[PDB]
Protein backbone atom coordinates (compact mmCIF):
# COMPACT_ATOMS: atom_id res chain seq x y z
CA UNK A 1 0.00 0.00 0.00
CA UNK A 2 0.89 3.75 -0.61
CA UNK A 3 0.27 6.48 2.24
CA UNK A 4 0.12 10.04 0.62
CA UNK A 5 1.44 13.66 1.97
CA UNK A 6 0.94 16.50 0.75
CA UNK A 7 3.90 18.13 -0.97
CA UNK A 8 3.11 21.71 0.22
CA UNK A 9 3.63 23.86 -2.75
CA UNK A 10 2.33 27.18 -2.96
CA UNK A 11 1.72 28.80 -6.36
CA UNK A 12 1.42 32.63 -7.52
CA UNK A 13 0.92 34.84 -10.60
CA UNK A 14 -0.21 31.72 -12.76
CA UNK A 15 -2.99 28.82 -12.85
CA UNK A 16 -3.59 25.77 -10.93
CA UNK A 17 -6.56 24.28 -12.49
CA UNK A 18 -5.49 22.82 -15.59
CA UNK A 19 -8.13 20.47 -16.10
CA UNK A 20 -9.82 18.40 -18.91
CA UNK A 21 -12.83 16.65 -20.20
CA UNK A 22 -10.81 13.26 -20.04
CA UNK A 23 -10.83 12.73 -16.79
CA UNK A 24 -14.65 13.22 -15.05
CA UNK A 25 -15.42 14.25 -11.78
CA UNK A 26 -18.95 16.24 -12.38
CA UNK A 27 -17.52 17.74 -15.85
CA UNK A 28 -13.66 18.56 -16.62
CA UNK A 29 -11.08 18.04 -13.80
CA UNK A 30 -7.77 16.57 -13.92
CA UNK A 31 -5.42 14.02 -11.83
CA UNK A 32 -6.20 13.87 -8.34
CA UNK A 33 -2.49 14.46 -6.64
CA UNK A 34 -1.18 16.75 -9.66
CA UNK A 35 -1.78 20.08 -10.69
CA UNK A 36 -1.71 21.46 -14.24
CA UNK A 37 0.58 24.44 -14.21
CA UNK A 38 -0.58 27.20 -16.50
CA UNK A 39 0.00 30.68 -17.70
CA UNK A 40 -2.43 33.31 -15.79
CA UNK A 41 -3.91 34.55 -19.17
CA UNK A 42 -3.60 32.61 -22.44
CA UNK A 43 -0.57 33.60 -24.54
CA UNK A 44 1.16 35.13 -21.45
CA UNK A 45 4.34 34.66 -20.39
CA UNK A 46 5.08 31.89 -17.87
CA UNK A 47 7.21 33.35 -14.72
CA UNK A 48 9.99 30.91 -14.51
CA UNK A 49 9.83 29.25 -10.89
CA UNK A 50 11.42 26.96 -8.33
CA UNK A 51 9.71 24.81 -5.55
CA UNK A 52 11.42 22.46 -3.11
CA UNK A 53 10.49 19.54 -0.85
CA UNK A 54 12.08 17.93 1.81
CA UNK A 55 11.95 14.54 2.96
CA UNK A 56 11.65 14.21 6.74
CA UNK A 57 10.12 10.55 6.82
CA UNK A 58 12.47 7.82 7.67
CA UNK A 59 10.89 5.39 4.65
CA UNK A 60 11.89 7.07 0.58
CA UNK A 61 9.53 8.96 -1.11
CA UNK A 62 8.11 8.17 -4.47
CA UNK A 63 7.80 11.63 -6.16
CA UNK A 64 5.95 11.90 -9.56
CA UNK A 65 6.18 14.65 -12.37
CA UNK A 66 5.02 14.91 -15.55
CA UNK A 67 6.31 16.73 -18.57
CA UNK A 68 3.37 17.73 -20.85
CA UNK A 69 3.72 18.06 -24.91
CA UNK A 70 1.07 19.62 -26.73
CA UNK A 71 -0.87 19.00 -29.51
CA UNK A 72 0.80 21.81 -31.50
CA UNK A 73 3.29 24.62 -30.92
CA UNK A 74 0.55 26.80 -30.70
CA UNK A 75 -1.05 25.08 -28.15
CA UNK A 76 1.81 24.83 -25.86
CA UNK A 77 2.34 28.89 -26.26
CA UNK A 78 -1.18 28.81 -25.67
CA UNK A 79 -0.89 27.31 -22.21
CA UNK A 80 2.41 28.53 -21.37
CA UNK A 81 3.30 31.13 -23.17
CA UNK A 82 5.74 31.63 -26.18
CA UNK A 83 9.34 30.40 -26.24
CA UNK A 84 11.31 27.77 -25.33
CA UNK A 85 10.10 25.46 -22.09
CA UNK A 86 12.87 23.64 -19.88
CA UNK A 87 12.11 22.11 -16.76
CA UNK A 88 14.96 21.27 -14.38
CA UNK A 89 14.97 18.26 -11.86
CA UNK A 90 17.43 18.47 -8.88
CA UNK A 91 18.62 16.28 -6.09
CA UNK A 92 21.51 14.68 -4.02
CA UNK A 93 21.61 11.97 -6.75
CA UNK A 94 19.87 12.76 -9.89
CA UNK A 95 19.71 15.84 -12.30
CA UNK A 96 17.67 15.92 -15.12
CA UNK A 97 15.93 18.27 -17.33
CA UNK A 98 13.36 17.56 -19.45
CA UNK A 99 12.16 19.63 -23.05
CA UNK A 100 8.86 18.85 -24.58
CA UNK A 101 8.07 17.62 -27.56
CA UNK A 102 4.84 19.02 -28.44
CA UNK A 103 3.56 17.17 -32.15
CA UNK A 104 0.23 15.29 -32.79
CA UNK A 105 -0.46 11.77 -31.48
CA UNK A 106 -3.31 9.72 -31.95
CA UNK B 1 -29.89 21.49 -19.16
CA UNK B 2 -31.96 25.05 -18.61
CA UNK B 3 -30.37 28.64 -19.68
CA UNK B 4 -32.02 31.68 -19.55
CA UNK B 5 -30.37 35.17 -19.52
CA UNK B 6 -32.43 38.30 -18.58
CA UNK B 7 -31.54 41.94 -18.44
CA UNK B 8 -31.13 45.28 -20.16
CA UNK B 9 -32.77 45.42 -23.59
CA UNK B 10 -32.67 49.13 -24.89
CA UNK B 11 -29.89 51.36 -23.46
CA UNK B 12 -28.37 54.78 -25.35
CA UNK B 13 -24.51 54.63 -26.07
CA UNK B 14 -21.99 55.49 -23.94
CA UNK B 15 -23.85 53.66 -20.81
CA UNK B 16 -23.04 50.33 -19.43
CA UNK B 17 -24.79 47.05 -20.70
CA UNK B 18 -25.25 44.88 -17.65
CA UNK B 19 -26.71 40.99 -18.11
CA UNK B 20 -26.97 38.02 -15.72
CA UNK B 21 -28.27 34.18 -17.05
CA UNK B 22 -29.57 31.50 -15.01
CA UNK B 23 -28.98 28.50 -14.89
CA UNK B 24 -31.19 25.20 -13.82
CA UNK B 25 -30.17 21.32 -13.83
CA UNK B 26 -26.46 21.76 -13.57
CA UNK B 27 -23.93 23.16 -11.14
CA UNK B 28 -20.46 25.39 -11.85
CA UNK B 29 -16.55 24.03 -11.30
CA UNK B 30 -17.47 21.52 -13.94
CA UNK B 31 -17.20 23.94 -17.02
CA UNK B 32 -16.86 27.08 -17.78
CA UNK B 33 -19.26 29.87 -18.64
CA UNK B 34 -19.12 32.16 -21.32
CA UNK B 35 -21.10 34.99 -22.98
CA UNK B 36 -21.42 34.96 -27.13
CA UNK B 37 -22.63 37.58 -28.88
CA UNK B 38 -24.22 38.20 -32.61
CA UNK B 39 -25.06 41.34 -34.15
CA UNK B 40 -28.22 41.11 -36.21
CA UNK B 41 -26.62 40.74 -39.49
CA UNK B 42 -23.74 38.33 -40.02
CA UNK B 43 -21.07 36.68 -37.94
CA UNK B 44 -20.46 35.73 -33.93
CA UNK B 45 -18.51 36.86 -31.44
CA UNK B 46 -17.20 34.99 -28.26
CA UNK B 47 -16.58 37.77 -25.28
CA UNK B 48 -15.29 36.26 -22.44
CA UNK B 49 -16.18 33.24 -20.02
CA UNK B 50 -15.29 32.53 -16.14
CA UNK B 51 -16.06 29.54 -13.95
CA UNK B 52 -16.34 28.68 -10.52
CA UNK B 53 -13.20 30.05 -9.27
CA UNK B 54 -13.71 33.15 -10.56
CA UNK B 55 -11.25 32.58 -13.35
CA UNK B 56 -11.77 34.32 -16.05
CA UNK B 57 -10.50 34.11 -19.60
CA UNK B 58 -11.34 37.07 -21.73
CA UNK B 59 -11.16 38.66 -25.17
CA UNK B 60 -8.55 40.77 -25.46
CA UNK B 61 -10.13 43.16 -28.05
CA UNK B 62 -12.99 44.11 -25.62
CA UNK B 63 -10.68 43.56 -22.55
CA UNK B 64 -10.42 47.12 -20.51
CA UNK B 65 -14.09 47.29 -21.49
CA UNK B 66 -15.50 43.95 -20.27
CA UNK B 67 -15.79 42.49 -16.73
CA UNK B 68 -17.73 39.11 -16.00
CA UNK B 69 -18.44 38.31 -12.74
CA UNK B 70 -19.88 34.35 -11.56
CA UNK B 71 -22.48 34.27 -8.20
CA UNK B 72 -21.39 30.66 -7.45
CA UNK B 73 -24.38 30.59 -4.84
CA UNK B 74 -27.54 31.90 -6.57
CA UNK B 75 -26.54 29.11 -10.20
CA UNK B 76 -26.10 32.67 -12.13
CA UNK B 77 -23.36 34.21 -13.69
CA UNK B 78 -23.30 37.84 -14.91
CA UNK B 79 -21.97 40.99 -17.24
CA UNK B 80 -20.62 44.33 -17.29
CA UNK B 81 -20.25 46.09 -20.58
CA UNK B 82 -19.13 49.46 -19.92
CA UNK B 83 -19.11 52.16 -22.77
CA UNK B 84 -21.26 50.91 -24.86
CA UNK B 85 -21.13 51.89 -28.76
CA UNK B 86 -23.76 51.51 -31.18
CA UNK B 87 -21.61 48.53 -32.79
CA UNK B 88 -22.55 46.82 -29.33
CA UNK B 89 -26.35 46.56 -31.12
CA UNK B 90 -26.68 42.80 -31.00
CA UNK B 91 -28.02 39.38 -29.73
CA UNK B 92 -26.59 38.36 -26.87
CA UNK B 93 -26.44 33.98 -25.41
CA UNK B 94 -24.80 32.34 -22.72
CA UNK B 95 -23.78 29.01 -22.84
CA UNK B 96 -21.62 26.51 -21.16
CA UNK B 97 -18.43 25.61 -22.77
CA UNK B 98 -16.78 22.37 -22.21
CA UNK B 99 -13.47 22.74 -20.41
CA UNK B 100 -10.57 21.30 -22.26
CA UNK B 101 -7.34 22.65 -20.77
CA UNK B 102 -6.72 26.44 -20.34
CA UNK B 103 -10.50 27.91 -21.56
CA UNK B 104 -13.42 25.93 -22.72
CA UNK B 105 -13.26 24.22 -26.10
CA UNK B 106 -16.51 24.00 -27.37
CA UNK B 107 -20.10 25.11 -27.18
CA UNK B 108 -22.92 22.59 -25.30
CA UNK B 109 -26.40 24.15 -24.19
CA UNK B 110 -26.28 27.41 -25.31
CA UNK B 111 -28.75 30.11 -23.64
CA UNK B 112 -31.91 31.31 -25.62
CA UNK B 113 -30.75 35.14 -25.98
CA UNK B 114 -31.33 38.43 -25.27
CA UNK B 115 -31.39 41.49 -28.03
CA UNK B 116 -29.91 44.64 -26.99
CA UNK B 117 -30.25 47.34 -28.84
CA UNK B 118 -28.07 50.31 -28.21
CA UNK B 119 -29.26 52.97 -30.63
CA UNK B 120 -29.53 57.00 -29.11
CA UNK B 121 -32.94 57.99 -30.30
CA UNK B 122 -36.35 58.32 -31.19
CA UNK B 123 -39.55 59.77 -32.55
CA UNK B 124 -38.18 61.14 -35.51
CA UNK B 125 -39.56 61.92 -39.17
CA UNK B 126 -38.69 61.11 -42.50
CA UNK B 127 -36.39 62.59 -45.79
CA UNK B 128 -37.75 61.98 -48.81
CA UNK B 129 -36.57 62.06 -52.15
CA UNK B 130 -37.22 61.07 -55.50
CA UNK B 131 -36.24 58.56 -57.45
CA UNK B 132 -35.86 59.99 -60.86
CA UNK B 133 -36.58 56.77 -64.07
CA UNK B 134 -33.93 56.25 -66.85
CA UNK B 135 -33.24 56.28 -69.27
CA UNK B 136 -39.80 48.53 -72.67
CA UNK B 137 -41.03 49.76 -69.58
CA UNK B 138 -39.19 52.05 -66.61
CA UNK B 139 -39.08 52.01 -62.67
CA UNK B 140 -39.17 54.91 -61.11
CA UNK B 141 -39.67 55.53 -56.79
CA UNK B 142 -39.53 57.37 -53.55
CA UNK B 143 -36.83 57.77 -51.24
CA UNK B 144 -37.91 57.74 -47.44
CA UNK B 145 -34.72 58.22 -45.20
CA UNK B 146 -34.00 58.52 -41.72
CA UNK B 147 -37.55 57.76 -40.04
CA UNK B 148 -38.04 55.89 -36.65
CA UNK B 149 -40.25 54.28 -35.63
CA UNK B 150 -41.73 52.22 -38.23
CA UNK B 151 -44.48 51.38 -40.14
CA UNK B 152 -45.09 54.28 -42.92
CA UNK B 153 -47.52 53.98 -45.70
CA UNK B 154 -46.59 54.32 -49.36
CA UNK B 155 -49.12 55.44 -51.13
CA UNK B 156 -48.85 56.11 -54.97
CA UNK B 157 -51.42 58.62 -56.11
CA UNK B 158 -53.62 58.66 -52.57
CA UNK B 159 -54.36 55.19 -53.44
CA UNK B 160 -54.89 55.16 -57.11
CA UNK B 161 -52.24 52.73 -58.56
CA UNK B 162 -50.90 49.80 -57.00
CA UNK B 163 -50.68 47.59 -60.26
CA UNK B 164 -46.47 47.82 -60.70
CA UNK B 165 -46.12 48.69 -57.28
CA UNK B 166 -43.29 47.70 -55.02
CA UNK B 167 -42.77 48.49 -51.51
CA UNK B 168 -39.46 47.38 -50.32
CA UNK B 169 -39.08 46.51 -46.30
CA UNK B 170 -37.21 48.65 -43.91
CA UNK B 171 -33.34 48.69 -42.91
CA UNK B 172 -32.22 49.30 -39.44
CA UNK B 173 -29.21 51.35 -39.81
CA UNK B 174 -26.06 51.61 -37.38
CA UNK B 175 -27.74 55.25 -36.70
CA UNK B 176 -30.98 53.31 -34.92
CA UNK B 177 -33.00 54.84 -38.04
CA UNK B 178 -34.96 53.25 -40.51
CA UNK B 179 -35.22 53.70 -44.18
CA UNK B 180 -37.01 52.13 -47.27
CA UNK B 181 -37.89 52.62 -51.03
CA UNK B 182 -41.11 51.79 -53.33
CA UNK B 183 -40.31 51.74 -56.57
CA UNK B 184 -42.99 51.55 -59.39
CA UNK B 185 -42.55 50.12 -63.07
CA UNK B 186 -44.16 51.82 -65.42
CA UNK B 187 -44.74 51.67 -69.35
CA UNK B 188 -41.60 54.42 -70.94
CA UNK B 189 -43.87 55.60 -73.94
CA UNK B 190 -45.90 57.61 -71.37
CA UNK B 191 -43.11 59.30 -69.22
CA UNK B 192 -44.36 61.44 -70.91
CA UNK B 193 -48.23 62.86 -69.50
CA UNK B 194 -49.28 60.98 -66.27
CA UNK B 195 -47.71 62.40 -63.37
CA UNK B 196 -47.24 60.53 -59.83
CA UNK B 197 -47.24 61.53 -56.53
CA UNK B 198 -46.10 59.09 -53.78
CA UNK B 199 -47.85 60.29 -50.33
CA UNK B 200 -45.80 58.78 -47.19
CA UNK B 201 -47.85 58.46 -44.28
CA UNK B 202 -45.99 58.66 -40.76
CA UNK B 203 -48.33 58.29 -37.74
CA UNK B 204 -45.97 57.78 -35.11
CA UNK B 205 -44.01 61.31 -35.61
CA UNK B 206 -47.69 62.62 -36.90
CA UNK B 207 -46.05 63.76 -40.37
CA UNK B 208 -47.22 63.40 -44.06
CA UNK B 209 -45.41 64.35 -47.35
CA UNK B 210 -46.80 64.10 -51.32
CA UNK B 211 -43.38 64.33 -53.40
CA UNK B 212 -43.62 64.00 -56.73
CA UNK B 213 -41.35 61.91 -59.80
CA UNK B 214 -41.07 62.90 -62.89
CA UNK B 215 -37.65 62.80 -65.57
CA UNK B 216 -34.93 64.69 -65.89
CA UNK C 1 -10.75 34.03 -39.54
CA UNK C 2 -12.96 31.84 -40.27
CA UNK C 3 -14.78 31.92 -44.24
CA UNK C 4 -17.62 30.22 -44.80
CA UNK C 5 -19.19 30.18 -47.92
CA UNK C 6 -22.87 32.74 -47.35
CA UNK C 7 -25.08 30.27 -49.25
CA UNK C 8 -25.90 26.81 -50.02
CA UNK C 9 -28.69 25.14 -52.34
CA UNK C 10 -30.16 21.83 -52.49
CA UNK C 11 -32.92 19.36 -53.21
CA UNK C 12 -34.29 17.17 -50.91
CA UNK C 13 -31.79 13.75 -49.70
CA UNK C 14 -28.96 15.27 -52.32
CA UNK C 15 -25.62 15.63 -50.29
CA UNK C 16 -24.09 19.16 -49.92
CA UNK C 17 -21.04 20.31 -48.41
CA UNK C 18 -19.80 23.47 -46.30
CA UNK C 19 -16.38 24.74 -46.49
CA UNK C 20 -14.67 26.43 -43.53
CA UNK C 21 -11.32 28.04 -44.61
CA UNK C 22 -9.27 28.98 -42.06
CA UNK C 23 -5.48 30.28 -41.54
CA UNK C 24 -2.62 29.13 -40.45
CA UNK C 25 -3.09 30.05 -36.74
CA UNK C 26 -6.55 28.40 -36.10
CA UNK C 27 -7.09 25.18 -38.34
CA UNK C 28 -3.21 25.29 -39.29
CA UNK C 29 -2.48 24.49 -35.87
CA UNK C 30 -3.39 21.97 -33.30
CA UNK C 31 -7.45 22.97 -32.76
CA UNK C 32 -10.03 21.16 -33.30
CA UNK C 33 -12.92 23.03 -35.91
CA UNK C 34 -16.58 22.00 -34.31
CA UNK C 35 -20.05 23.25 -35.88
CA UNK C 36 -23.26 24.51 -34.19
CA UNK C 37 -26.78 24.21 -36.11
CA UNK C 38 -28.56 27.33 -36.13
CA UNK C 39 -32.60 27.30 -36.32
CA UNK C 40 -34.43 30.20 -37.24
CA UNK C 41 -35.41 32.48 -34.11
CA UNK C 42 -33.85 29.95 -31.99
CA UNK C 43 -30.45 29.20 -29.87
CA UNK C 44 -27.42 27.52 -31.88
CA UNK C 45 -27.41 23.80 -30.80
CA UNK C 46 -24.18 21.89 -30.72
CA UNK C 47 -23.09 19.96 -33.83
CA UNK C 48 -20.15 17.69 -34.74
CA UNK C 49 -17.26 17.93 -32.58
CA UNK C 50 -13.76 17.27 -32.49
CA UNK C 51 -14.27 17.49 -35.99
CA UNK C 52 -16.43 14.21 -36.48
CA UNK C 53 -17.35 13.33 -33.39
CA UNK C 54 -21.52 14.19 -33.14
CA UNK C 55 -23.34 14.46 -30.30
CA UNK C 56 -26.95 12.49 -28.92
CA UNK C 57 -29.44 13.68 -31.25
CA UNK C 58 -27.57 13.85 -34.43
CA UNK C 59 -28.28 11.66 -37.02
CA UNK C 60 -26.16 9.81 -39.22
CA UNK C 61 -26.28 12.58 -41.65
CA UNK C 62 -24.03 14.80 -40.28
CA UNK C 63 -20.48 13.68 -41.45
CA UNK C 64 -17.67 16.18 -41.09
CA UNK C 65 -14.01 16.98 -41.37
CA UNK C 66 -10.86 18.81 -40.93
CA UNK C 67 -8.07 18.62 -43.61
CA UNK C 68 -4.78 21.17 -43.60
CA UNK C 69 -6.12 24.33 -43.04
CA UNK C 70 -9.59 23.90 -43.06
CA UNK C 71 -12.68 21.80 -42.11
CA UNK C 72 -16.02 20.75 -44.25
CA UNK C 73 -19.70 19.30 -42.67
CA UNK C 74 -21.63 17.00 -45.01
CA UNK C 75 -25.50 17.18 -45.25
CA UNK C 76 -26.51 14.35 -46.76
CA UNK C 77 -30.13 13.15 -46.52
CA UNK C 78 -31.49 16.60 -46.53
CA UNK C 79 -34.88 16.76 -45.24
CA UNK C 80 -37.26 19.80 -45.09
CA UNK C 81 -36.35 20.38 -41.36
CA UNK C 82 -32.43 21.22 -41.97
CA UNK C 83 -33.33 25.06 -43.21
CA UNK C 84 -31.06 26.35 -40.95
CA UNK C 85 -27.43 28.53 -40.53
CA UNK C 86 -24.91 26.52 -39.49
CA UNK C 87 -21.25 28.00 -38.08
CA UNK C 88 -17.73 26.18 -37.91
CA UNK C 89 -15.51 26.96 -34.62
CA UNK C 90 -12.58 26.55 -33.80
CA UNK C 91 -9.20 28.69 -31.46
CA UNK C 92 -6.94 31.64 -32.95
CA UNK C 93 -4.07 31.81 -30.89
CA UNK C 94 -3.60 35.64 -32.85
CA UNK C 95 -6.72 36.36 -31.31
CA UNK C 96 -5.79 34.41 -28.27
CA UNK C 97 -9.79 32.92 -28.50
CA UNK C 98 -12.21 31.17 -29.73
CA UNK C 99 -13.20 32.15 -33.41
CA UNK C 100 -16.28 31.44 -35.33
CA UNK C 101 -17.39 31.28 -38.72
CA UNK C 102 -19.32 33.95 -40.77
CA UNK C 103 -22.59 31.24 -41.17
CA UNK C 104 -23.66 29.86 -44.22
CA UNK C 105 -27.24 29.61 -45.02
CA UNK C 106 -28.67 26.04 -46.06
CA UNK C 107 -31.63 26.46 -47.96
CA UNK C 108 -33.53 23.44 -49.70
CA UNK C 109 -36.33 22.95 -52.34
CA UNK C 110 -38.48 23.09 -54.22
CA UNK C 111 -39.43 26.44 -56.15
CA UNK C 112 -36.68 26.38 -58.71
CA UNK C 113 -33.72 28.78 -59.42
CA UNK C 114 -35.02 32.42 -59.78
CA UNK C 115 -32.44 34.83 -60.96
CA UNK C 116 -32.88 38.42 -59.11
CA UNK C 117 -34.24 41.61 -60.77
CA UNK C 118 -31.92 44.48 -59.75
CA UNK C 119 -33.20 47.95 -60.33
CA UNK C 120 -30.05 50.76 -59.50
CA UNK C 121 -30.95 54.37 -58.52
CA UNK C 122 -28.30 57.11 -58.27
CA UNK C 123 -28.48 59.96 -55.78
CA UNK C 124 -31.46 62.44 -56.00
CA UNK C 125 -30.54 65.62 -57.33
CA UNK C 126 -32.71 66.83 -54.23
CA UNK C 127 -30.45 64.58 -51.96
CA UNK C 128 -27.03 66.41 -53.29
CA UNK C 129 -28.19 69.77 -52.32
CA UNK C 130 -28.24 68.79 -48.51
CA UNK C 131 -24.43 67.43 -49.13
CA UNK C 132 -25.62 63.76 -48.60
CA UNK C 133 -26.02 61.09 -51.94
CA UNK C 134 -27.68 57.83 -51.46
CA UNK C 135 -27.11 55.43 -54.17
CA UNK C 136 -30.23 52.64 -53.62
CA UNK C 137 -30.08 48.94 -55.04
CA UNK C 138 -33.53 46.97 -55.07
CA UNK C 139 -33.12 43.30 -55.52
CA UNK C 140 -36.37 41.61 -56.41
CA UNK C 141 -38.02 38.14 -57.44
CA UNK C 142 -34.95 35.48 -56.35
CA UNK C 143 -34.90 32.14 -54.61
CA UNK C 144 -33.69 30.89 -52.37
CA UNK C 145 -33.35 33.90 -50.16
CA UNK C 146 -29.48 34.03 -49.96
CA UNK C 147 -27.83 37.12 -52.00
CA UNK C 148 -24.51 38.72 -51.27
CA UNK C 149 -24.55 42.27 -52.75
CA UNK C 150 -21.17 44.43 -53.72
CA UNK C 151 -20.47 47.46 -54.32
CA UNK C 152 -17.54 48.88 -56.99
CA UNK C 153 -16.49 52.24 -57.12
CA UNK C 154 -15.31 52.39 -60.94
CA UNK C 155 -12.89 49.21 -60.44
CA UNK C 156 -11.97 49.41 -56.26
CA UNK C 157 -15.03 48.12 -54.56
CA UNK C 158 -16.26 50.07 -51.95
CA UNK C 159 -15.62 48.83 -48.01
CA UNK C 160 -17.94 51.35 -45.87
CA UNK C 161 -21.53 52.84 -46.16
CA UNK C 162 -23.29 49.70 -46.55
CA UNK C 163 -26.18 49.15 -45.63
CA UNK C 164 -27.81 45.88 -46.80
CA UNK C 165 -30.89 44.26 -45.13
CA UNK C 166 -31.99 40.08 -44.68
CA UNK C 167 -34.29 38.84 -47.63
CA UNK C 168 -37.63 38.32 -46.69
CA UNK C 169 -41.10 36.71 -48.63
CA UNK C 170 -42.77 38.82 -51.20
CA UNK C 171 -45.94 37.83 -51.72
CA UNK C 172 -44.75 35.81 -54.88
CA UNK C 173 -43.50 34.02 -52.11
CA UNK C 174 -40.00 34.90 -53.80
CA UNK C 175 -37.12 36.82 -51.68
CA UNK C 176 -36.47 40.21 -51.77
CA UNK C 177 -34.05 42.82 -50.38
CA UNK C 178 -32.52 46.32 -50.64
CA UNK C 179 -28.71 47.71 -50.50
CA UNK C 180 -27.78 51.51 -49.30
CA UNK C 181 -24.89 52.95 -50.35
CA UNK C 182 -24.59 56.23 -48.74
CA UNK C 183 -21.75 58.64 -50.09
CA UNK C 184 -20.54 62.24 -50.04
CA UNK C 185 -21.18 64.12 -52.82
CA UNK C 186 -17.82 64.92 -53.88
CA UNK C 187 -17.27 61.08 -53.73
CA UNK C 188 -19.99 60.92 -55.96
CA UNK C 189 -18.78 63.06 -58.76
CA UNK C 190 -15.03 62.40 -58.11
CA UNK C 191 -15.19 58.80 -59.78
CA UNK C 192 -16.46 57.85 -63.33
CA UNK C 193 -18.96 55.39 -62.50
CA UNK C 194 -20.92 53.55 -59.49
CA UNK C 195 -22.02 49.97 -59.71
CA UNK C 196 -24.30 47.30 -57.28
CA UNK C 197 -23.29 43.78 -57.95
CA UNK C 198 -25.74 41.27 -56.27
CA UNK C 199 -24.39 38.17 -56.32
CA UNK C 200 -26.51 34.82 -56.15
CA UNK C 201 -25.92 31.30 -56.73
CA UNK C 202 -24.40 31.36 -60.08
CA UNK C 203 -25.58 34.72 -60.99
CA UNK C 204 -24.02 37.87 -61.08
CA UNK C 205 -25.87 41.22 -61.73
CA UNK C 206 -23.96 44.32 -62.57
CA UNK C 207 -26.11 47.56 -62.49
CA UNK C 208 -24.39 50.77 -62.77
CA UNK C 209 -25.27 54.58 -62.16
CA UNK C 210 -23.36 57.19 -63.57
CA UNK C 211 -23.44 61.27 -63.00
CA UNK C 212 -25.52 62.43 -65.53
CA UNK D 1 9.26 -14.32 -43.75
CA UNK D 2 8.10 -10.65 -44.36
CA UNK D 3 5.03 -9.34 -46.27
CA UNK D 4 4.74 -5.91 -47.34
CA UNK D 5 1.91 -3.52 -47.21
CA UNK D 6 2.23 0.31 -48.06
CA UNK D 7 1.39 2.92 -45.72
CA UNK D 8 0.40 5.31 -48.35
CA UNK D 9 1.72 9.11 -47.43
CA UNK D 10 1.74 11.84 -49.58
CA UNK D 11 3.86 14.73 -49.06
CA UNK D 12 3.47 18.31 -50.34
CA UNK D 13 5.74 21.46 -50.19
CA UNK D 14 9.01 19.22 -49.67
CA UNK D 15 11.01 17.10 -51.26
CA UNK D 16 11.37 13.26 -51.24
CA UNK D 17 14.22 12.32 -53.34
CA UNK D 18 16.84 12.31 -50.99
CA UNK D 19 20.01 10.05 -51.76
CA UNK D 20 23.40 9.00 -51.00
CA UNK D 21 26.58 7.31 -53.05
CA UNK D 22 26.29 4.71 -50.01
CA UNK D 23 23.03 3.05 -51.14
CA UNK D 24 24.15 2.65 -54.95
CA UNK D 25 21.92 1.47 -57.17
CA UNK D 26 23.13 2.22 -61.03
CA UNK D 27 23.91 5.72 -59.77
CA UNK D 28 23.13 7.61 -56.39
CA UNK D 29 19.85 5.79 -54.50
CA UNK D 30 18.39 5.47 -51.64
CA UNK D 31 16.79 3.23 -48.69
CA UNK D 32 14.21 1.19 -50.63
CA UNK D 33 11.21 1.10 -48.36
CA UNK D 34 12.22 4.99 -47.00
CA UNK D 35 12.50 8.18 -47.99
CA UNK D 36 14.44 10.80 -47.65
CA UNK D 37 12.24 14.08 -46.77
CA UNK D 38 14.26 16.77 -47.08
CA UNK D 39 13.19 20.66 -47.75
CA UNK D 40 12.40 22.39 -51.22
CA UNK D 41 15.52 24.73 -51.43
CA UNK D 42 19.24 24.81 -49.51
CA UNK D 43 18.36 26.29 -45.99
CA UNK D 44 14.56 26.45 -46.81
CA UNK D 45 11.76 26.21 -43.93
CA UNK D 46 10.41 22.90 -43.43
CA UNK D 47 7.12 22.52 -42.23
CA UNK D 48 5.78 20.42 -39.66
CA UNK D 49 3.78 17.59 -41.07
CA UNK D 50 1.22 15.22 -39.42
CA UNK D 51 0.87 11.58 -41.04
CA UNK D 52 -0.95 8.87 -39.73
CA UNK D 53 -1.41 5.39 -40.34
Amino acid sequence: GIDKEAMGFTYSGIRTNGATSACRRSGSSFYAEMKWLLSNTDNAAFPQMTKSYKNTRKSPALIVWGIHHSVSTAEQTKLYGSGNKLVTVGSSNYQQSFVPSPGARP
Amino acid sequence: LQLQEWGAGLLKPSETLSLTCAVYGGSFSGYYWSWIRQPPGKGLEWIGEINHSGGTNYNPSLKSRVTISVDTSNNQFSLKLSSVTAADTAVYYCARGVWEGSGSDNFDYWGQGTLVTVSSASTKGPSVFPLAPSSGTAALGCLVKDYFPEPVTVSWNSGALTSGVHTFPAVLQSSGLYSLSSVVTVPSSSLGTQTYICNVNHKPSNTKVDKKVEPK
Amino acid sequence: ALTQPPSVSGAPGQRVTISCTGSSSNIGAGFDVHWYQQLPGTAPKLLIYGNSFRPSGVPDRFSGSKSGTSASLAIAGLQAEDEADYYCQSYDSSLSGVVFGGGTKLTVLGQPKAAPSVTLFPPSSEELQANKATLVCLISDFYPGAVTVAWKADSSPVKAGVETTTPSKQSNNKYAASSYLSLTPEQWKSHRSYSCQVTHEGSTVEKTVAPT
